[PDB]
């Protein structure tokens, strides 16, 4: 299935 | 203690890292991913990215290792320092907001594909002010 990645959780991804 | 959906969350997440679906994340992997962000980490950069997420010592990250990273990051406060220069990642053209092509942009460049109604969605998760972008206050305060 489609899994959303909501907006602020992508965020802290790209903090790494 | 995460839910489902936080779960669910992290394995797409880790997916958009684990491109060979081989159940690590590779200096290589990382690599990929952080120039689809339009950075230009060095070779040093990404294995101290590697081994300092990396719990064993084998030079790779696993999904639990990615979980037990995402879980502290998700508990801790943000600096105002990675919050801008994050905010930068998503405003390629430094006008001040995130337009929703800016953000399918950056889902697309790490390879999570989405129709313009999902994007249109995430943006409203931080939008305010109800113009469908995102600007440095509605960006700050979604991250706090
Ligand atoms: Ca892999
Ligand atoms: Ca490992
Ligand atoms: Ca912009
Ligand atoms: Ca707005």
């Amino acid at each position: 299935r489609r899994r959303e990645i909501r907006f602020r959780v992508l965020v802290k991804v790209v903090f790494f | 203690q995460l839910t489902e959906e936080q779960i669910a969350e992290f394995k797409e997440a880790f997916s958009l890292f684990d491109k060979d679906g081989d159940g690590t994340i590779t200096t290589k992997e990382l690599g990929t991913v952080m120039r689809s962000l339009g950075q230009n980490p060095t070779e040093a950069e990404l294995q101290d990215m590697i081994n300092e997420v990396d719990a064993d010592g084998n030079g790779t990250i696993d999904f639990p290792e990615f979980l037990t990273m995402m879980a502290r990051k998700m508990k801790d406060t943000d600096s105002e320092e990675e919050i801008r220069e994050a905010f930068r990642v998503f405003d390629k053209d430094g006008n001040g907001y995130i337009s929703a092509a800016e953000l399918r942009h950056v889902m697309t460049n790490l390879g999570e594909k989405l129709t313009d109604e999902e994007v249109d969605e995430m943006i409203r998760e931080a939008d305010i002010d109800g113009d469908g972008q995102v600007n440095y206050e509605e960006f700050v305060q979604m991250m706090t």
